[PDB]
């Protein structure tokens, strides 16, 4: 069973928005389907939930004309007249006992500011050790996501990926992979970073 | 509505022993039907909750027996027998009697492992970013415990305050350590008038701060 979700969403305070819950592996018909909100100072509010075979809901009074759910096999919460404070990590999720799936969530950001693609710069030492460690650095970028793997993601073992912070009004993080001194720079080590937001692949090539 | 409450916030343990993470109601959770609706589910960072033990002690599927729940009416246990490096996260308990379904506030495993001094790397701006005006320098302190750490940046010696981002990682599940990252930005200009650029740290773990410098 998998219920599978939209990654994220910016939007601009004052719309409405309606995210997707397209659920597979079992009788949508069955299960009631939930939804959750979290923020990121972790805390799970409920929202509500759904009947798909008769489209019957339930609602949480704090957000009772806040979301508005539908079915068809999809499942869907539309929000309205959002704010900073709808900016969350929206889940959908089958809650019955034993029979308990949750969705990836849908972070939405409420957001006047504007989509700005990353500035990826190497992090190359300028040598010694019996192994050096790398790092790429992804600077000035919005909306938050964005995902740095290090030779596709096959070099996985010695990453560290430190969390965005808020430059200027841009985010900003690094990565760090530390790799046997011997291959470097005899083997190249690569940090691609995603940003899907902007529709945005970078490959850094990590040179002396 | 019903509010969840969890002791402690916060909870080290040493990898074998047993962890307890306490969850309390503010109404009795046993519903007419005569069942008790408290949940317990685990969140990994950047992870949706899964859950580990629905009313009270049922195991859901796949979940080892180290984890146990109990409790009664308003009062609840999770207890986990051999707490394991990848155990890490944040325990929330959640209850369904009552209508509108609640959750508690989450309990953080910490896990206690023996002191580890960081590895410090310093690099000097690329010649790409210094192209576009900019030069940020980096710091890695990696893979240190405990998570107690100072770092400060100095420029031929005078010590830098302002323009500085620190980050640093939550505690890693392979080997329980942390990491952290500290920035320091200037202009292409700043940068081009000094010689050497330190990154210093004080840790317990050293008594003499860990010092990595690059002259320029
Ligand atoms: O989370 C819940 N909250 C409140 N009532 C529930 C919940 N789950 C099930 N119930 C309801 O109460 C009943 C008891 O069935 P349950 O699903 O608890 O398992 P059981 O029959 O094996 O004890 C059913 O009528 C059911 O719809
Ligand atoms: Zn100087």
């Amino acid at each position: 069973v998998q219920l599978q979700q939209s990654g994220a969403e910016l939007v601009k305070p004052g719309a409405s928005v309606k995210l997707s819950c397209k659920a597979s592996g079992y009788t949508f018909t069955s299960y009631w389907m939930q939804w959750v909100k979290q923020r990121p100072g972790q805390g799970l509010e409920w929202i509500g939930e759904i009947d798909p075979s008769d489209s019957y809901t339930n609602y949480n009074q704090k957000f009772k004309g806040k979301a508005t759910l539908t079915v068809d096999s999809t499942a869907y919460m539309q929000l309205s007249s959002l704010t900073s404070e709808d900016s969350a990590v929206y889940y959908c999720a089958n809650l019955r006992g034993y029979f308990d799936y949750w969705g990836q969530g849908t972070t939405l950001t409420v957001s006047s500011a504007k989509t700005t693609p990353p500035s990826v710069y190497p992090l190359a030492p300028g040598t010694t050790g019996s192994s050096v460690t790398l790092g790429c650095l992804v600077k000035g970028y919005f909306p938050e996501s964005v995902t740095v793997t290090w030779n596709s993601g096959s070099l996985s073992s010695s990453v560290h990926t430190f969390p965005a912070l808020l430059q200027s009004g841009l985010y900003t993080m690094s990565s760090s992979v530390t790799v046997p001194s011997s291959t470097w720079p005899s083997q190249t080590v690569t940090c691609s970073v995603a940003h899907p937001a902007s529709s945005t692949t970078v490959d850094k090539k990590l040179e002396p | 509505d019903v509010v969840m409450t969890q002791t402690p916030l916060s909870l080290p343990v040493s990898l074998g022993d047993q962890a307890s993470i306490s969850c309390r109601s503010s109404q009795s959770l046993v519903h007419s039907n005569g069942n008790t609706y408290l949940h317990w589910y685990l969140q990994k960072p950047g992870q949706s909750p899964k859950l580990l033990i629905y009313k009270v002690s049922n195991r859901f599927s796949g979940v080892p027996d180290r984890f146990s729940g109990s409790g009664s009416g308003t009062d609840f246990t999770l207890k986990i027998s051999r707490v394991e490096a990848e155990d890490l996260g944040v325990y929330f308990c959640s209850q369904s009697t009552h209508v509108p379904r609640t959750f508690g506030g989450g309990t953080k495993l910490e896990i206690k492992r023996a002191d580890a001094a960081p590895t410090v790397s310093i690099f000097p701006p690329s010649s790409e970013q210094l192209t576009s005006g900019g030069a940020s320098v980096v710091c890695f302190l990696n893979n240190f415990y405990p998570k107690d750490i100072n770092v400060k940046w100095k420029i031929d010696g005078k010590e830098r305050q302002n323009g500085v981002l620190n980050s640093w990682t939550d505690q890693n599940s392979k080997d329980s350590t942390y990491s952290m990252s500290s920035t320091l930005t200037l202009t292409k200009d700043e940068y081009e008038r000094h010689n050497s650029y330190t990154c210093e740290a004080t840790h317990k773990t050293s008594t003499s701060p860990i010092v990595k410098s690059f002259n320029r």
